[PDB]
């Protein structure tokens, strides 16, 4: 994936084949590790973009996409 | 191809049966106020005492 | 007691002897019938319900779906099939899609 | 993930944790590598399966889940 930023925040524009592998980047404050459990198929212009919260020691609750050290904005296509 | 079912109707089923005549019951027995007509004999009453 | 507390009572006697004595019973009344030489009784319809009447269909009003499954064939090589469309437990669809 | 069968032709129980991670198992043809892209989550009740295309030097369109030896089933749960 593409580390990017958005507002300050990093950014991560995800392709197909990341699907189903643990996303890891560096950071300041160590090595983040993020989650994605999206519909995540090929980039194109149907894209969709939102946020991965930072969750300490809590169970994930109605989403699909969090991280555990810093807050993440993820991008991915829905084509296939 | 997902497959998805409708929710619960039992809503959608009461605020549709408003109107209709609702009927008591108990122990699974449907009630009803009856209405009848007899004919008795008293030949073999008597008196007690 | 039970009749003389109610509103709707009927008196009802017999104009022969031996001879038969018409009442009506009805929910919520009594009837109160006398004769010559034979104590009063009191008479009331007190339930009129229905035993083990016929059902006559059962209605489904909720329910889950489980072991979802499916199969498709490429254009040309006809109809796919699934050996569960033949078990009476399961709902199915065919339909047409790209490929 | 276990390996079963589904008329003759490899089925794959796919579990929670396997979730974009490469599906390895070996066959008289040599090694099939399937690849799952899939609202994949616990394995439950609520399962669904079907099958992953073979797939030679072309790209995926319309799929999720396709090997690149022999065609597969796959099954998984969607809760969480």
């Amino acid at each position: 994936f593409h580390l990017t930023t958005r507002n300050g925040e990093p950014h991560m524009i995800v392709s197909r084949q990341e699907k189903g592998k643990s996303l890891l980047f560096k950071t300041e404050d160590g090595v983040n590790m993020c989650t994605l459990m999206a519909d995540l198929g090929e980039l194109c212009e149907d894209t969709i973009t939102y946020k991965c919260p930072l969750l300490r020691q809590n169970e994930p609750e109605d989403i699909d996409c969090w991280c555990n050290s810093t807050s993440t904005w993820v991008t991915y296509g829905t084509c296939t | 191809q997902d497959v998805v079912v409708l929710g619960s109707q039992e809503g959608a089923m009461h605020t549709a049966l408003t109107g209709a005549t609702e009927i008591q019951m108990s122990s699974g027995n449907l009630l009803f106020t009856g209405h009848l007509k007899c004919r008795l004999r008293m030949d073999k009453l008597q008196l007690k005492g | 007691m039970r009749c003389i507390g109610m509103s709707n009572r009927d008196f009802v006697e017999g104009v022969s002897g031996g001879s038969w004595v018409d009442i009506v019973l009805e929910h919520g009344s009594c009837v109160t019938t006398m004769a010559k030489n034979k104590p009063t009784l009191d008479f009331e319809l007190i339930k009129t319900e229905a035993k083990q009447p016929a059902t006559l269909r059962k209605y489904c009003i909720e329910a889950k779906l489980t072991n979802t499954t499916t199969e498709s064939r490429c254009p040309t090589q006809g109809e796919p099939s699934l050996n569960e469309e033949q078990d009476k437990r399961f709902v199915c669809k065919h339909s047409m899609v790209d490929r």
